[PDB]
RNA sequence: CCGGGUGUUACAGCCCCGCCCCGGCAGCAGCAGCUCGCCGAAUCCCGGGGCCGAGGGAGCGAGACCUGUGUCGCCGCGCUCUCCCCCCU
RNA sequence: CACGGCGCGUCGCGGCGCGCGCGAGCGAGCGCACGGGGUCGGCGGCGAUGUCGGCUACCCACCCGACCCGUCUUGAAACACGGACCAAGGAGU
RNA sequence: CCCAUACCCGGCCGUCGCUGGCAGUCGGCAGAGCGAGAAAGAGAGUGGCGCGGACGCUACGCCGCGACGAGUAGGAGGGCCGCUGCGGUGAGCCUUGAAGCCUAGGGCGCGG
RNA sequence: CGGGGUCCGGUGCGGAGAGCCCUUCGUCCCGGGAAACGGGGCGCGGCCGGA
């Protein structure tokens, strides 16, 4: 009935001033702003829900215009709560500054 | 011949015991345990006997074959696996399932089965979910407990019972195994004041709430 | 109550110094979970997250009286070929 | 306690060390594994005119990177020189 | 706390080294080893039923371990890269369609 | 009614944004608590409220 999942900013990839790695991206989870806070998050799944043109099959369902690509949190990043994620494919540059799920089920309490 | 005593010593930490090659040398005695030095069937025919033989060679040999494989030793199959399970997980505890079509259902935990999936159930009477199978990982475990200790479920419900078949159309069975683990559950929760409002709710996330935050 | 002055334990305290078993008692690099260290043959246990799984006929025992099998080498163990006793189903 | 037989025991210092014989250097099975590089004897869904797969290649968008080549030169993106574009010919025999 | 093509671990390609290993496919005519800390014989001798057992080995081949890989001028090697003609060879192809040319099609090779 | 005076309360801001509000499984019976002034109505016709 009501949201079972957490948001994320997709803020950019892992990159230094002038190279970047775009197999490895930077997410900004709401709520959580230091390194002694992001532990929790750690190993969970994380999900990039965008709409397309093409109807495609979906699991338990009729088809719909929904695309969705998976990933999964792998390290904090930096001091202020940022976090490591890798996805299945790497994530399009158009989804800088937009919505992740970040979901609970690989849970560990 | 003889029977098969237990271990000598116990396990002090995983591939290492207790005691020593020596005091094993006495504690199993064995200063007085010294010890010193088919393809074919006959067969009657009406002629007379044949003997045939089982095994024969095959009529087809494949073009090529791939060969063996080396030899390992720590890969077992997963019936023998070991079994994990949380510490915050006991039985008569309150789960939240998380990713099946009950998503977010407040539901009572009983047993830990064979294959390692959690057997829970919220009395469907009220937050209408059976008797069913959840994985250990995709559950929230709250610390709200009930006292269960005093209830007893059938032993012929398994993972062999709940295993799927093949409309799926739920048996007499089915329901009469719930009815009989739920008369009992129902009144268990029923003492707690406000529980069974409690599980008929659906937990969800509203804005300025956070899981790392909050407690459960 | 405050300010100034005198002064040497008074209706507060502070520092040093012989001993009383270095007076005695805990305790001790202290979860009074930050008062200050260097470590581990004087060190072990448990747990969590991430990436990967390349290689593919290793042999065992059977004895010229047999011809099977595919869980094998090194390493660390347990049980039996001795006899009793205890506990739980 | 990586101690475990009997002897002849000096192979010996006073017993321990440490030698000589004992069908003569042959006890066997099962089982578990922190043991010469992964397996499952574990599962779940969606599939006929709208859906599944197609790295690359066609077009488009985005983030990062990114100065036009050849040549002589210490130094070329150069306010150094040759070069509008395309086809064929074209130089260690 | 952040990250380089640096360092550590892993996979893959190639080069170099071990002037490494394999002719032992020794099968009812046989007995399946030469990885195991110690230069050298699983040494030869004379006296007190069921007929059965994968792959290999273009030796210019196959297989195993380590280390390493910048490059102008220049040197060398390999090209089952390419063009034209000649001697051989493919009981080669082809009017049931050759050469050539075009392609939003399917692929191979690090590349030609 | 607004602005001042006294007085009384708070002041690491409990008249707090480190907060507040709404909170959703649904339906069926009977009982208690709150309400009888309440709830719902392009169901209504007006009156003000805004540059
Ligand atoms: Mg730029
Ligand atoms: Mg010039
Ligand atoms: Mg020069
Ligand atoms: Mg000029
Ligand atoms: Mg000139
Ligand atoms: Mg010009
Ligand atoms: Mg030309
Ligand atoms: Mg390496
Ligand atoms: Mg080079
Ligand atoms: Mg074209």
């Amino acid at each position: 009935s009501g949201r079972l999942w957490c948001k994320a900013i997709f803020a950019g990839y892992k990159r230094g001033l002038r190279n970047q790695r775009e197999h490895t991206a930077l997410l900004k989870i709401e709520g959580v702003y230091a390194r002694d806070e992001t532990e929790f998050y750690l190993g969970k799944r994380c999900a990039y829900v965008y709409k397309a043109k093409n109807n495609t099959v979906t699991p338990g369902g009729k088809p719909n215009k929904t695309r969705v690509i998976w990933g999964k949190v792998t390290r904090a990043h930096g001091n202020s709560g940022m976090v490591r994620a890798k996805f299945r494919s790497n994530l399009p540059a158009k989804a800088i500054g937009h919505r992740i799920r970040v979901m609970l089920y690989p849970s560990r309490i | 011949k003889g029977k098969p005593h237990c271990s000598r010593n116990p396990v002090l930490v995983r591939g290492i015991g207790r005691y020593s090659r020596s005091a094993m040398y006495s504690r199993k005695a064995l200063y007085k345990r010294k010890y010193a030095a088919l393809a074919t069937v006959t067969k009657p025919v009406g002629g007379g006997t044949r003997v045939v033989k089982l095994r024969k060679m095959p009529r087809y040999y494949p073009t090529e074959d791939v060969p063996r494989k080396l030899l390992s030793h720590g890969k077992k199959p997963f019936s023998q696996h070991v079994r994990k399970l949380r510490a915050s997980i006991t039985p008569g505890t309150i789960l939240i399932i998380l990713t099946g079509r009950h998503r977010g259902k407040r539901v009572v935990f009983l047993k830990q089965l064979s294959s390692g999936l959690l057997l829970v159930t919220g009395p469907l009477s009220l937050n209408r979910v059976p008797l069913r199978r959840t994985h250990q990982k995709f559950v929230i475990a709250t610390s709200t407990k009930i006292d269960i200790s005093g209830v007893k479920i059938p032993k012929h419900l398994t993972d062999a019972y709940f295993k799927k078949k093949k409309k799926y159309e739920i048996t007499e069975q089915r329901k009469v195994d719930q009815k009989a683990v739920d008369s009992q559950i129902l009144p268990k929760i029923k003492a707690v004041p406000q529980l069974q409002g409690y599980l008929r709710s659906v937990f969800a996330l509203t804005n300025g709430v956070y899981p790392h935050k909050l407690v459960f």
